[PDB]
């Protein structure tokens, strides 16, 4: 969970070779849905992030 | 505890550079973001680690055990 | 006497409007509206619905 309220476990994992990555590289840790934003109101995680 | 070995993001060596980023600040009066410059972590996956960890080792290590 | 009658008569509250959705069964745009969030915290508001054409109601998620 986050420091927002946005608990959740992991559904599967991957390696970094079908990871999705970036133009520098950086390979991220881990990613979670978009649909976890709207309803639940959090704005102050993106601003942290 | 220790500096990790090998940012989990990317894999680079890390822990080597501890004690010399310590010392870019003990005495050099270096601030600390070009420190990590001019230590040379240019991504910035490595960079949180260094930048972030905290060292718990010595504060076990003030005990006396045997 | 009109004194009393302004006074019988009673509350006249008004379901103030907007003009998006459409109505359920009439399917005219006067629609009304309302929040409040019935359920446990993890989900938002109910958007209550309220049609004035017609007076009928729905709801959306
Ligand atoms: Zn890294
Ligand atoms: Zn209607």
């Amino acid at each position: 969970a986050s420091r927002h309220g946005q608990k959740g476990t992991i559904g599967i994992t991957y390696r970094r070779e079908d990871m999705p990555f970036t133009a520098e590289g950086i390979v991220p840790d881990l990613i979670i849905n978009p649909h976890a934003i709207p309803s639940r109101m959090t704005v102050a995680h993106l601003i942290e992030c | 505890m220790i500096v990790p070995v090998r940012c989990f993001s990317c894999g680079k060596v890390v822990g080597d550079k501890w004690e010399s980023y310590l010392n870019l600040l003990q005495e050099d009066e270096l601030d600390e973001g070009t420190a990590l410059s001019r230590l040379g972590l240019k991504r910035y996956c490595c960079r949180r680690m260094i930048l972030t960890h905290v060292d718990l080792i010595e504060k076990f290590l003030r005990y006396n055990p045997l | 006497a009109k004194q009393n009658l302004y006074n019988a008569q009673g509350a006249t509250i008004e379901r103030s409007v907007t003009d998006r959705f459409t109505c359920g069964k009439c399917k005219e745009k006067k629609v009304s509206y309302y929040q409040l969030q019935t359920r446990s915290a993890d989900e938002p508001l109910t958007t209550f619905c309220t049609c004035e054409a017609c007076g009928n109601r729905w709801k959306f998620s």
